[PDB]
């Protein structure tokens, strides 16, 4: 099957950080660029699932979103490992 | 891979029928939150309920699966959508 | 990598000229190893210029560290404040606020900063010890410098041998991955002590009166009153006048201003600074382009822009120096400012095109300098005899005129061999050296246009000028001269992608008469410039710069230029460029517009085609169609009465002091003459009373789509545009960008707006500020609702239904009530939310600090039931403050109740502060309120009575109801009275109004409880991060009285430290001003305790008397700000240790800590990057304030902003929510 | 065989609304958001036909174009139908 | 059914050689208007004769087809293009 | 087999123009739209390679860069030959 | 075709395993610069030398494939990447 699936079975537990595709979004008024972090939790043959999620904005570099996440696996650009966001990072 | 990946989330939306979930896209008008109703092709029919502006409530849509970006569906024991009232 | 500094400060003379000019009082940053070598220069060359003194400048790269070493050697404690840099303020602030500990330091002493960059772009850093504006300040004596941050991995060389070097103004930028280029500083600074060589003022030989002060770049400056002395003498030519030979160099030589070189193609960046204390200036470049902001690809072309103090801008031309076509000769640069013209700051800029070895010499004989060519580019070919190249071959002769160009005028001089082996192939007229219109077989237009003398009637009370001069064509000359048409300025369309050929031909006289505003001028010669298009700047320039030919035309003579325009451009701006202080006044200037490919152009009223006018139709067959109308906005009109006697006349003939008097298209429309039967002031702008003005009125049907192109054609004056009803965006290419409804223009400046109608009425435009306002600069749009038979219908547009429309006649009497109950505004549906308010105005003292200062005739709004503690006295009244959310619709009741007795000026006349002629004018007593950026029909809510429109306003036991609705979030909007501008809005009637996301509930900071009103609040969404709130609210020109009961006069009583001298100063530079309400001025702390560098501490005196704001570190925080005020001069804002994103919306737009050229109706919000503290969460104390040392500062204006450090019971944490 | 022929065979003649992917489009110096409104005349395997069409754009929410458009199946983002195009919706 | 719609767009634009046509895209220069020569693959060939800049007119172009938003192909017996000449 | 492969081997060794589809670059701060110009010298199944090659930046529209680049295929949205681009074109 | 295109793609990556490239990419952070390890499905492996921050520096990074806009990988008898060193 998909190598991934195994790959990403591997690293459940861990903190990741992933970027997608998209030039950016807007929630109510609000635009950011679509960067995410947080643990994994749940994946699946197409998608997984990130609990808890921090989501990195310009002024709120550690908003928590209150609720899990899905992203499918077609829609990730970059990701990496063993990165802690509750350090700094640069976001220009 | 692509008709694997489609067809894996093509039977995760289809097994969450009746359910309410919520939707992020980039394009306008950007963010949909409803009940899924059911999928034509690759094309979901959702009954919104609430979303951007208020003159565009109440009706149905139907969404590209290809232009979706985030995307969360309850679950029994999960976490519940919060309660978004208009005040 | 850690870089490491070493900087001394040191008191030297400054030579300024060749002509001895000198400031024996300077003071100026130096680095530490040229300290002796300076001394000993200076003290060889006692009255010569040194390029060793000038502005400080270092350069750093983006993301490193850098510790700084500072020795002290004035008279006095000072320090360093830097900006936009990431430090710890209690160990590099550079002053002594709040709690923090002392950071100055005493003469002798040392100190280290530490700082880290991580934005690129400009570090300005100043000095904040001493802030006298006196000549024993600091900063205004030339105390200032920046530090340059380059990108990652860059070095820099020399520009003449490429060593290395540690500081400068000129140097080149060599990256691997990226194009190397060359780069240019540019300091403006004025107002600074300036001694002849007999150590006097200098003088202004024609009027034998003081000259203005100084007005210099990189402490150089050239007055034109030198060189006219030194003509005076009979040396150098002697049928020059006074100004056509002022920048020939072949008669005077090169000036001591700064002057940059460069080859064909070299890419450019030019970095901009403004250190000057007082005022606002703008920068104007010839023959080149450049992106409004570099950030992002979406922004406008401009080719000039304002600034302010303590700002700065970053500038990249377009295609690198000789733009498209690669042109070549001298261009020149300066302000447009015309007194300052004439002043003399300037400077200009050569371009070569043949190798420099530094073995050449000029024609005068002077050596020149050789200069390295980048790496990474071809060499130009080495010179040689046939081939000099530029300047070598211009058959010129030293100390006389520069001689015409050829084959320009008809019947001219010959071609010689030099310029034949020089020239293209094909030389035709208007096109020697460099063919702008690539070589191609594009459309070619022709044009015909003279100039002439006739007087000008301005108004129905005979208002006129006979002496008025402008451009007609040639056809309609015969139509013109005959009084059968009436007179405006010249505009004319063309679309894009032209090859555009002229022929100019002068008809004036040689002979200006004189009067008593100016003297007796000769002008016998004019030429003609061009801006924002390509061109050859050899022989189509219109003026004498450098060593270019001559370009001027005698009369009777006849010239042709030749223009290229390749893409959609905006309106464009020419004008005269010999003798504007001479003429320009009078109205010699006009405009051209540029329009999308395959337009077409017809006539409002018969739909026949043309080519010239201000008001037309412009149909397309697959965009939109539209109407297009222009303003142009001009003052110093000469005008005398009926009877010949002058209208405020200056205090000798010749001075530049302004007149005063403003006009529109050679129009005005004076408030004094419009009172009416009732003497209501209400009733101003109503049509029933006094009808129609005489200003320009745009026509439309309902739903036309419309574009507004706007102009100044005025000498030195700044001025706000504002529209009631209507809204545009900001950048049209980009979607992102923000939405406003006013904007600030300065001289010279060029900007469009496009909107529509959405329903039936009248609609007002106006200049705001109150002068201009008082003067009669307003007009009116007009939109009717069935068809008349004097106006088309565009063609894709659907006819409207016919209908019998009585129109209105004058009656004398004022409108009925409207109803606004009886309909909505468009876009609302029925079923939305509402929202209920009560107000209510009145009048009371007011508390200004805890020193006695106060406003015993102060009128303020408030809700109706705070109305009884705020009588009682138990309360300090604050400004009003509304909240609501997207897609609500907004009720509110108002009731007035204002009485006569407590008017203190019942005749109108106001001693202080002052305005030109003054006038009976009664006050009112009816009210009504105002807005922006809202939906509301303008027929029931607009707040005036307009045109037709019925009556908008409540007297006493009366109540109206309006109703609003919003739409989008906009941020905040701006509210104001307009019932009587000039016994109300000084007092203190206006207020703001927020508009905020969906589902957003507000909060007491303190008792956690439900909030309506206030200027600190906390936000809480479902689904976004709690973020705290701040309001302020700007305004100046109060009457204030003190403890004693005694008037004060500002800014002569507030000057710190207290000497007796002290000139004149303007009209509208009066009145006092603060924030909220509140001001703190300083000259009281002064008194009770005379210590320079503590008067900031609270430790010994208090906390101040403006707003006070409290955050915990990493807490998000938005700001707002508005300014309702009524003075004209412009302000800065910024903030210690923080900045922000320019536009909120569009993500791509640059980073600055400030904003400028602020004026009445700016409007504006703020999200600070990384939340409170910085990115590293650094607590302490900062300080918020103006930018304008000069009466601004010393006026208190300025606050504290705290983060705490520890918990307090008083103050919950976010972290409980 | 492909649903979304016999869906828009069945909603022949109805106004409809649709909005694609590309983030802007410019025409002659003018830019808009891609927003269309307007009726159903021609169904193909692979696209279909608007007469007469509207286009949303700021200064000009009732501009309508000369000729018809056509659009391809795999650009279309969202759409709903039963709207009239001569209703004002919100734009900003 | 992705490669059907691909073949079914080919088809059209097949069968419309030798005709005018116009074409709009996302990308610089925004806009082609010309007649249609020859096919290459998943690729169509053009003879512009009026675009958004006349210095880069009466020449060809190729154009790949899956960056393409709008289109339309002149037929007889339906409207016109407007005769779009430079005066 | 594919018609590409055998027209790009024919027009070896000539100029051409080339225009990606991406909306915008950056390069360390440094922001362009993508259009190249240059020599094309050797071509693969998946790829060709242009050496020398020439970016079109709004303050140097003659930068030269200093190593060869590739370009999928897939990644193509418009091009043109016989073009030399040493000529003065517009570009905004 | 596109799969033929993709499997080209893929072995023309996979013969150049241990070798430098430089990869631009319109997505942050813009830029990688480094040597090839492995490859995973259409994802490659890069351990970076230098890119847009040097605080994301020494670690390891994926990238997608279709994400790729331009790329160069050095040969022997070919110039070789400059050397961007923080002096």
């Amino acid at each position: 099957n998909d190598p991934l699936f195994d790959f990403f079975n591997k690293h459940m537990g861990k903190q990741i950080l992933i970027i997608t595709e998209s030039s950016q979004l807007n929630i109510l008024g609000q635009t950011f660029r679509p960067i995410f972090c947080g643990k994994v939790a749940e994946v699946e043959p197409g998608h997984l699932t990130l609990s808890p999620v921090t989501i990195k904005i310009l002024n709120a570099p550690f908003h928590k979103f209150p609720i899990p996440l899905s992203i499918p696996f077609e829609k990730i650009a970059h990701f990496t490992t063993d990165v802690d966001c509750s350090m700094r990072i640069p976001l220009v | 891979v692509n008709e694997i990946h489609d067809s894996a989330i093509l039977e995760h939306f289809r097994n969450g029928i009746g359910h309410k979930t919520l939707v992020i896209s980039p394009s306008y008008p950007y963010m949909f939150v409803g009940i899924i109703k059911e999928l034509i092709g690759d094309t979901v029919m959702i009954d919104v309920e609430t979303t951007h502006f208020a003159q565009l409530e109440n009706r149905e849509w139907y969404i590209h699966i290809h232009n979706i970006e985030v995307f969360y569906i309850e679950r029994p024991g999960a976490p519940k959508i919060p309660k978004l009232e208009d005040y | 990598m850690l870089r490491k500094f070493h900087v001394v400060g040191i008191s030297t003379r400054i030579v300024v000229n060749t002509f001895g000019d000198h400031n024996p009082n300077g003071r100026i940053y130096v680095l530490k190893e040229n300290e002796s070598k300076l001394k000993d220069l200076v003290r060889k060359n006692p009255y010569k210029p040194i390029d060793l003194v000038q502005p400080l400048a270092i350069r750093a790269n983006e993301g490193d560290i850098v510790e700084i070493l500072f020795e002290n050697q004035l008279s006095f404690s000072a320090g360093m404040h830097f900006q936009e840099a990431d430090y710890s303020v209690l160990s590099s602030d550079g002053a002594d606020a709040g709690y923090n500990p002392d950071t100055t330091v005493e003469p002798g002493g040392e100190i280290l900063y530490r700082l880290n960059v991580n934005q690129e772009g400009i570090c300005f850093f100043t000095d904040l010890g001493n802030v006298s504006s006196t000549e024993q300040g600091s900063s205004v004596q030339g105390l200032f410098g920046a530090l340059l941050v380059q990108k990652r991995g860059s070095s820099w060389t020399d520009p003449v041998t490429g060593g290395p070097i540690n500081s400068g103004v000129y140097a080149d930028i060599h990256h691997p991955f990226l194009p190397s280029f060359r780069e240019y500083a540019w300091f403006f600074n004025d107002e600074m002590e300036i001694r002849d060589l007999t150590g006097e003022r200098p003088l202004n030989p024609m009027t034998n009166q003081e000259a203005e002060s100084f007005h210099g770049v990189n402490l150089r400056y050239e007055p034109m009153t030198n060189r006219k002395r030194l003509m005076e003498a009979g040396v150098v030519c002697p049928d020059c006048d006074s100004e056509e030979v002022h920048h020939d160099s072949w008669v005077f030589g090169d000036p001591a201003t700064p002057i940059l070189r460069g080859y064909v193609g070299d890419p450019a960046v030019i970095r901009l600074i403004h250190g000057g204390v007082k005022e606002t200036h703008v920068f104007h470049y010839h023959v080149h382009q450049w992106l409004g902001d570099s950030s992002n690809i979406n922004a406008e072309i401009l080719d000039a822009q304002s600034i302010s103090p303590q700002t700065h801008y970053s500038i990249q031309p377009l295609y690198g120096l000789g733009s498209l076509h690669g042109a070549i000769g001298d261009s020149i640069i300066h302000c447009h400012l015309y007194p300052a013209f004439g002043i003399g700051m300037w400077g200009m800029n050569r371009v070569f095109d043949t190798l420099q070895d530094g073995s050449q010499c000029y024609p005068n004989g002077v050596r020149i300098k050789a200069l390295m060519p980048l790496p990474d580019r071809p060499e130009p070919p080495k010179p040689t005899p046939e081939k000099p190249g530029f300047p070598n071959f211009i058959p010129g002769k030293v100390g006389y005129k520069a001689p015409r160009p050829p084959l320009g005028i008809v019947g001219g001089r010959e071609m010689t061999e030099l310029e034949r082996n020089a020239a293209i192939e094909n030389p035709r007229p208007g096109a020697v050296f460099v063919d702008p219109c690539l070589d191609q077989d594009p459309v070619v237009v022709e044009f015909n246009v003279s100039a002439i003398e006739m007087p000008v009637v301005y108004n129905k009370q005979g208002w006129h000028d006979p002496k008025a001069r402008f451009y007609v064509m040639d056809e309609d000359l015969d139509d013109i001269l005959s009084g059968k048409k009436e007179p405006e300025p010249l505009v004319f369309h063309v679309p894009a992608g032209t090859c555009i050929r002229m022929n100019y031909t002068n008809r004036m006289p040689h002979i200006l008469d004189g009067d008593a505003f100016q003297l007796v001028t000769r002008t016998y010669e004019n030429g003609f410039h061009i801006h924002f298009v390509k061109f050859d700047v050899l022989a189509c320039d219109g003026g004498n710069v450098g060593w270019n030919y001559d370009s001027a035309v005698l009369p009777g003579q006849t010239i042709r230029y030749e223009w290229y325009a390749e893409t959609e451009l905006k309106a464009f701006f020419f004008h005269d460029h010999l003798f504007a202080n001479s003429h320009q006044q009078h109205g010699v200037f006009g405009a051209g517009v540029i329009q999308p490919r395959f337009s077409k152009f017809l006539d409002s009223r018969t739909g026949d085609e043309v080519d010239h006018g201000t008001q037309i139709s412009v149909e397309h067959p697959l965009i939109p169609d539209y109407r297009d109308q222009t303003l142009f906005v001009h003052d110093f009109a000469l005008l005398f009465d009926k009877n010949g006697r002058p209208i405020q006349p200056p205090e000798y003939p010749g001075s530049e002091d302004d007149p005063g008097v403003f006009g529109v298209n050679f129009k005005c429309e004076p408030l004094k003459f419009r009172l009416g039967e009732d003497c209501d002031p209400a009733y101003s702008f109503s049509s029933y009373v006094h009808g129609d003005p005489v200003t320009p009125i745009l026509r439309a049907y309902e739903g036309d789509p419309i574009r507004i192109r706007l102009l100044q054609g005025a000498h030195e004056e700044s001025h706000s545009f504002n529209i009631h009803g209507l809204r545009w965006k900001e950048e049209r290419p980009d979607l992102g960008s923000s939405m406003k409804a006013q904007q600030h223009i300065g001289i010279s400046e060029s900007f469009t707006f496009e909107t529509e109608i959405p329903a039936s009425g009248d609609y007002l435009w106006a200049f705001e500020d109150e002068e201009d306002v008082w003067l009669g600069t307003w007009g009116l749009i007009r939109a009717y609702k069935g068809r008349m038979e004097d106006l088309i219908v565009l063609t894709d547009r659907e006819a409207l239904p016919e209908g019998s429309a009585e129109t209105p006649k004058p009656t004398g009497k004022p409108p009925e009530k409207a109803n606004p109950l009886a309909s909505l505004p468009p876009g609302a549906y029925q079923g939305s939310p509402v929202k209920k308010f009560e107000v209510v105005a009145f009048q009371t003292p007011i508390q200004y600090n805890s020193y006695g200062d106060h406003d015993p005739y102060g009128i303020i709004f408030a809700l109706k039931e705070d109305v009884e503690d705020i009588l009682t006295g138990k309360k300090n009244p604050v400004p009003l403050i509304l909240r609501a959310n997207v897609g609500d619709l907004v009720e509110v009741t108002l009731t007035s109740e204002l009485k006569k007795e407590l008017f203190p000026f019942q005749d109108g006349i106001h001693p202080y502060p002052p305005v030109k002629e003054q006038s009976f004018y009664p006050p009112s007593l009816r009210i009504s309120l105002h807005t922006s950026l809202l939906n509301y029909d303008v027929k029931t809510s607009s707040g005036d009575t307009v045109g037709y429109n019925p009556d908008q306003t409540v007297g006493p036991g009366e109540t109206i109801t309006y109703r609003w609705f919003v739409d989008g979030q906009f941020g905040m909007c701006s509210m104001w009275d307009m019932a009587d501008l000039r016994n109300h809005r000084s007092f203190g009637t206006f207020g703001a109004f927020v508009a905020e996301s969906r589902f957003t509930t507000y909060l007491d900071p303190y008792s956690l409880e439900k909030a309506i009103t206030g200027e600190n609040v906390i936000l809480r969404h479902p689904l976004l991060p709690a973020t705290r709130e701040f309001v302020l609210i700007l305004h100046d020109g109060v009457r204030l009285e003190d403890k004693d009961g005694k008037v004060i006069i500002d800014p002569m009583d507030g000057v710190v430290p207290d000497t007796e001298e002290l000139e004149e100063v303007d009209t509208y530079d009066y009145g006092s001003r603060g924030f909220n309400y509140r001001s703190e001025r300083l000259i009281n702390r002064y008194k009770e305790h005379p210590v320079m560098h503590e008067l900031f501490s609270s430790e010994v005196f208090g906390d101040p008397a403006t707003p006070l704001f409290e955050a915990y570190p990493g807490e998000p925080v938005v700001m707002r700000i508005t300014t309702p005020a009524e003075r004209r001069r412009a302000h800065t804002f910024h903030l210690h240790g923080h900045y922000w994103k320019f536009d909120s919306k569009d993500l791509d737009s640059r980073i600055q800590s400030f904003l400028g050229h602020m004026v009445t109706g700016h409007t504006d919000d703020l999200r600070l990057i990384g939340g409170a503290g910085g990115v590293f969460n650094f607590p302490g104390d900062y300080l918020y304030r103006s930018g304008n040392i000069r009466w601004d500062i010393e006026l208190g204006m300025w606050g504290i902003f705290r983060v705490h450090k520890d918990s307090k019971e008083n103050l919950p944490r976010l972290e409980e929510v």
